[PDB]
């Protein structure tokens, strides 16, 4: 029975959402494309380039028009006419309009798709732009974070399978399943934090026992994300358990909320 | 049309133009043009870096301590290591010296980045130009089984399971939804597997996305999460508690026998599936070690990697060895200075970028990272070009040189350096692999030797894992503990005005960033990175890069169809959101 | 000496007596005697539990809704089957109906029970009576990995790795320290496996000893941890969030891709390694059908167990059948009624326990647990036993009937009420099994067919688990998401006094809790466990249970060496913690 | 290179730690008992029955006098002279105290061997004692829980055997690396007692987010263990991520510290 199709394109990026994507443990990224969707253009991926790369993509968005989903990795980039990124010879913009009109639905993947990432932070040098300030007539499901959380990527895509329905969202379009609670209301640290009990500098003795990073700049009271319960890498860690404070890399415009070490 | 000469070659832009853009199976956005005469032989190829972001100009005005965060979303795939070469910079312009432990776990966050992104290339990146994925549906199972166990001891080579996968394959392409194999050059007669090899490498493609997640739970151990983990200058925030209250909020035993499991389990894939199916690859491809030399006979380039001795960035420290040949004197070995002026110079003469002067080049410390989008005179126009002009700028990718000379960086060009040296360890991997496939050691200046290096320096990185790691056990055991310096945490402890250089060898090649620090902010910031180097566009004389000289003088079976340009540009592991950063 | 009569066997204590105390490679601790004749044959068997700890007597005074934790701790190798009768036990109770996605979860949990207890049963307890482990360093790797090839589609099989499994071996025993293999019966002639088949066992029993500590994954998610997870009156405490804020703080789509995970992978495990496995000891160890019937084709006994109708334990619902036969009358399976005082009977007359008149049996609503430490008169002394006295009191384990007749419970004896009752599954099953074997029907019923019916409960099982999971799904899929009932949860809402049964069948048969409530507390808690039936001393008119029954008639050998015994022992599956609690 | 011996006896017992051994992801205990250690006595998984096992048990414990790990699950039973745990026809207790005086150290695993565990709750019928108050010359490491986590066992194992030492313990000869600090002073749930957002019945919608259990009987406030940051099977869960409170299953005496859902 013939799985929903999926149409993966690349702005300004730098990889790392499509990286994530690929270290999701259940299910297995393999499982994903070969089981529960049909991954139907993907430039880090495929086999063909170029031309025939090309066919591939305008088949897919003809032959599936209105019937695919769009993720968006990366962003565009407006100034020099949208050629910081060029795409086949032309603005990457004019490929994700092109994709974007096909689609039932799009799912923004990271902070770049999202709100702009380390592209966007101050001076912005390229413009680049988050894809709902361009797409403004289709629904967008940001999945936000520098990159998102492997399985946090993949349960996703299961309920969107499994329900045949987009999760429901928050008021700026975030999954409500995982980006619902603060990092700071789930966190394993919190007894130190309510006791007083912080990191001063690094390696310190308090740093040793695991007590709160918000005086070494933790964001994480000001950041919505799965990381403090899904955890990352199978349930490995997440970066407060090895020691670093949340830079807030799941909300808009954290590269420019002050140093990572401040308050 | 234009002909002239350079580096021995003939660069002649008469005749049939071949335009592929996108190259897939990259990291990021690059456009690559060749001309070919009559006899489908490549006479001019163009490489263009099609992505720009800026990240030289956002840290302008930047704490230095947060450097390391913004830099490594330079590149997710090679992960980590901008970061690593970040905090060696702003260490190396304040004047800090890390704890041991700190620096043997950043060997450790090297070492496992080199085996995860090594192993995700040869298969999920470069392998379907070798391995034609519809032909394995015709394979037989038992002799696909015979094939692998006649290869390795690895366990999962059942007939049984080379009916499973051939199964899910068959399932797969039976809906007609093809995926990521849909119009793939498959059946083009440069695949030379038989059935039972293409079945064997397909089913090991599948294997190895699955083990890949696995390796990178080293980073999230010490660095709390892959992609992009975290760091700090002077260490790492990692603190480690083996014997006292609250080990269960920091590095314990438990977390270092979760990492010592990963370490063991990499090596044995690395070793066990990725070696010998790289030799595989070699045996069924033999004419591919005379193909894509390019520079790799000529100029090679290395920094140099993973100091051994904390805070030693010398010869008798780094365990990777750096070095520079030029001309082709491979008896040569030239010292590497990276604040040498006369250097590393970057040119842009070809680049989409303003220099006062574009006939000369810049050492990063002088470097100038500010825009200019001018493709000139393309057929087409800027915002539909059909043809870049070669003859002008025609990437967003800056073109470095060393001492002038035209370098490949990156497996190949280490793999060089460190023979070239004497390393026992080098010289004795590289002639025992081309004893194994009876070519002579000039095959591995090759397409196909790039692709056995990788594969090699993947079994040299798993191997340097287990040895950094019972560094760390022997130091904890003797009750080092320690992880971070942080006298010169505070800004006020910093120099008023200094600079720095943090060096390294990333999977692609060398990486140097080069930092200026004032009034406690970043006052320069610039990164010279391995595909950079690679897929450098021109220079004043006309000189050109590796992969332009790489795919010069290729023959093409089919001009429409890439194979042979593909195969060559992705044995350089082309990392494109690096190159332009 | 003396001799008598009882369910077709002559009981004959002259002759050597041997005993055999520990008995290893079971839960917990048992004492096992015999007597055999001048050709060696068993002609008296005696089952000893060596062990008490007297939960029935802590349960007293406990608020019902903590009964279940407490209970649990009757074992932790069959952990999770205790709270599971504890919460249906206080349920009937009380008339307490639980959610359908409660009943699904219990469900899983008792499927994955079944899975990881049966895995680990063949491979860590029963698997070296019938490998030789030491006989592998004789093998052959190569025709190790075609006899493994030959059985089945598993795809670790190759000539290295059975190599390296081999090598691991050697290097193992070359230290002088041979650890759990030390002194054990290799050698001895009822080892029947050629040296590949003995390799192919060892390897697997390490594949096992891995792969167990996945299956319990499914016991985290949903009850917290395992060993011992955590279960509630009224349903169960992981609450469900798909799709709503907090999810992350309950069972949410990532948690259901996890239990999907190991499902998949548990099936794969069972079918393509235990499965083989299991029909090749058949292969090899034909006789065995012939031995050991004991009470298999006289008196068997099933609960049944698996309630698919939520809070309906009737006959259809129960997808594992319930019934009893006696008298060797299979045309009859007759129905069982927990409640009916005249079927399930404990007596304690050849057991360390004090009852009013200990030639009585007594329904456990009417139990007593008053212990008695009195074994009379033993060869040795009180403390210090050489012979037990089975003609006075023998055992910590009290000795049930049903109906006066001695009973067999567990894999075997829910195969044959099964395959009596007619279900389909079952006798195809059973039949294509034998087939496959070339024996017949009879053959089952004997020690070779307990460890063939536990392996296909195995598959059995997890093949249930997805059909669970999957039911889970579709009520997610409409919406419904209730795990517990809390109408009853106060004890104010309780009958002032009720009683109640919880009833299933746990890896090793047909386990009952009894629970009377008075005021708020358990007034009586009395349980009756499957090894309780299976490892039972006599009874009033002298009959035998069903390891004395399987033991009596037996040829041994080499009586110092009692590798026949810890065969029909260990068939059995014997949990002595259980037996007592 | 010859590997520690050790010898593990089982008293009265449910067998959960032998259990949890062999549940431990990292080592596996396939590579504990191949490569690290020298499993040399154990009923439960040992080839050896009867005379066979206790010729074993004999050789061992004389050939390595001195110089063995005793490891001991479960506890030996005063009542009845010994005789609820019978030994090779011998009161359990005469094993372990032979067993003890050959043995460098003692490991007693598990609230059993520990404290007394479900065993020694009120009425305690058997007299169960923890191995303590039998043993009174000896190095004893007591690693309490009901089981243990899997991964704790055997980190303590990697312990002695890299650094050829004992575990610093506290005043009650637990490890502090894995003892030394609560489970609700690492609990992810912390925020939510911090804010009073408990649950209140099972299944409220504050259990569906995943709300602090105080209300419910959670123990946390008094249990030390690992289990909020270490957590369970590999890193799956742990009680309390499964929504039932902690029990105090680590602590000495906790079935008989009131209703498991009462303060
Ligand atoms: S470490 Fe960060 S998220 Fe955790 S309690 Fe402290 S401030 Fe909050
Ligand atoms: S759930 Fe238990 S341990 Fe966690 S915060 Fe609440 S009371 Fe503390
Ligand atoms: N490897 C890598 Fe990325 C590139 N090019 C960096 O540095
Ligand atoms: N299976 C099992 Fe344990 C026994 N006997 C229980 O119930
Ligand atoms: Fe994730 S491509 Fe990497 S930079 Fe932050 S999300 Fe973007
Ligand atoms: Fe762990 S054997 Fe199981 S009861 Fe509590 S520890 Fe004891
Ligand atoms: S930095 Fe990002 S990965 Fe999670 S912990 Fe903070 S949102
Ligand atoms: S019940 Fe036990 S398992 Fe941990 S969470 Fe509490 S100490
Ligand atoms: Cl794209
Ligand atoms: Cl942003
Ligand atoms: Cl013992
Ligand atoms: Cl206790
Ligand atoms: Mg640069
Ligand atoms: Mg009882
Ligand atoms: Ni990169
Ligand atoms: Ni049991």
């Amino acid at each position: 029975k013939p799985r929903i199709p999926v149409v993966w394109i690349h702005g300004l990026e730098c990889t790392c959402c499509t990286e994530s994507f690929i270290r999701s443990a259940h299910p297995l990224a393999k499982d994903v494309i070969l089981s529960l969707i049909s991954l139907d253009y993907d430039d880090t991926l495929m086999a063909a380039a170029g031309t025939q790369a090309e066919e591939v993509f305008e088949d897919i968005i003809t032959q599936y028009n209105g019937k695919y989903i769009l993720a968006v990795e990366g962003n565009p980039p407006l100034g020099e006419q949208g050629m910081f990124c060029i795409s086949s010879g032309r603005p990457f913009i004019e490929k994700l309009k092109r994709a974007a009109a096909g689609a039932s639905a799009i799912i923004a993947w990271g902070t770049c798709a999202s709100w702009g990432c380390v592209q966007a932070a101050r001076p912005n040098p390229t413009q680049a732009t988050p894809i709902d300030k361009v797409i403004t007539d289709k629904p967008i499901i940001k999945v936000p974070g520098c990159p998102p959380i492997p399985d946090v990527m993949s349960a996703i895509i299961t309920y969107m399978v499994t329900f045949d329905r987009l999760p429901d969202v928050d008021r700026m379009g975030r999954p409500l399943m995982f980006y619902g609670q603060r990092i700071h209301d789930k966190c394993y640290r919190r007894a130190h934090f309510d006791a007083g009990e912080f990191v001063q500098s690094w390696d310190d003795d308090a740093a040793r026992k695991g007590y709160c990073l918000y005086k070494m700049g933790c964001k994480g009271p000001t950041t919505y994300n799965a990381c403090s319960s899904t955890r990352w890498n199978d349930g490995v860690s997440f970066p407060i358990q090895s020691g670093h404070g949340c830079l807030g890399c799941a909300e808009n415009g954290f590269w420019d909320r002050g140093s990572f070490y401040s308050r | 049309s234009t002909q002239y000469e350079t580096q021995g070659y003939t660069i002649n832009n008469a005749g049939r133009r071949l335009v592929v853009d996108p190259i897939t199976r990259i990291e990021g956005h690059m456009r690559c043009e060749v001309n070919i005469n009559d006899q489908n032989v490549i006479t001019n190829a163009v490489s263009c870096g099609t992505m720009f972001r800026g990240l030289e100009i956002i840290l302008q005005g930047r704490d230095p301590r947060d450097a390391w965060a913004f830099v490594e979303r330079i590149c997710g795939v090679c992960t980590g290591v901008h970061a690593l070469a970040s905090v060696y910079a702003i260490e190396d312009a304040i004047g800090i010296k890390v704890p041991d432990n700190a620096n043997i776990i950043r060997n450790i966050m090297l070492a496992t980045l080199w085996c995860h992104d090594h192993l995700v290339h040869f298969y999920q990146l470069a392998g379907m130009d070798w391995i034609d994925v519809l032909d394995a549906l015709k394979a037989d199972p038992r002799k696909t089984s015979e094939l692998a166990q006649s290869l390795s001891s690895w366990p999962k080579s059942s007939p049984g399971y080379f009916f499973d996968v051939q199964n899910r394959l068959k399932k797969f392409v039976e809906g007609g939804q093809l995926g990521i194999f849909r119009n793939g050059y498959w059946g083009h007669p440069q695949y030379k597997l038989p059935p039972e090899a293409n079945l064997m490498g397909f089913a090991h493609y599948l294997e190895a996305l699955d083990f890949q997640r696995e390796i990178v739970k080293i980073h999230a151990v010490f660095g709390g999460k892959n992609p992009h983990p975290n760091w700090i200058v002077g260490g790492m925030p990692c603190a480690i508690n083996i014997d006292e209250s609250g080990a269960v909020g920091a590095v314990n035993m438990e977390r270092l026998n979760l990492v010592q499991s990963i370490i063991t389990r990499t090596a044995d894939f690395i070793n066990n599936v990725m070696i010998p199916d790289a030799l595989a690859i070699g045996q069924f491809n033999k004419p591919w070690s005379e193909i894509g030399t390019g520079l790799s006979d000529k100029c090679v380039l290395s920094y140099g990697a993973f100091p051994d001795i904390a805070n030693d960035f010398g010869e008798k420290s780094l365990l990777m060895p750096g070095g520079a040949v030029i001309n082709g004197d491979f008896n040569n070995v030239l010292p590497v200075d990276l604040v040498d002026p006369q250097q590393v110079q970057e040119f842009v003469d070809h680049a989409w970028y303003r220099y006062p002067n574009d006939q000369v080049g810049r050492h990063p410390f002088d470097g100038i990272t500010d825009p200019w989008y001018n493709p000139g005179d393309v057929k087409g126009s800027d915002t539909n070009i059909q043809q870049l002009n070669e003859q002008e700028r025609y990437s967003w990718i800056k073109a470095p040189r060393w001492r002038g000379n035209a370098m490949e960086v990156g497996p190949l060009a280490r793999t060089l350096i460190a023979y070239h040296k004497g390393d026992a360890a080098t010289v004795e991997s590289v002639d025992r692999m081309m004893s194994a496939l009876n070519l002579p050691l000039s095959g591995i200046q090759s397409t196909l030797g790039r692709i056995l290096c990788r594969a090699h320096e993947a079994q040299w990185a798993a191997g340097k894992l287990q040895y950094f790691f019972d560094k760390l056990m022997t130091n904890l055991k003797n009750g080092n503990l320690a992880t971070a310096s942080t006298e010169k945490w505070e800004p006020a402890t910093w120099p008023t005005e200094c600079r720095g250089v943090g060096f390294t060898e990333a999977p692609r090649g060398a990486l140097g960033h080069w930092a200026a620090i004032r009034d406690g902010k970043i006052d320069l910031y610039q990164c010279v990175v391995p595909t950079t180097w690679n897929a450098s566009p021109r220079d004043p004389k006309g000189q050109i890069g590796a992969y332009e000289a790489a795919l010069m003088n290729t023959k093409m079976a089919i001009p429409e169809q890439p194979l042979e340009i593909l195969r060559t540009l992705h044995s350089f592991d082309p990392c494109l959101a690096c190159s332009t950063h």
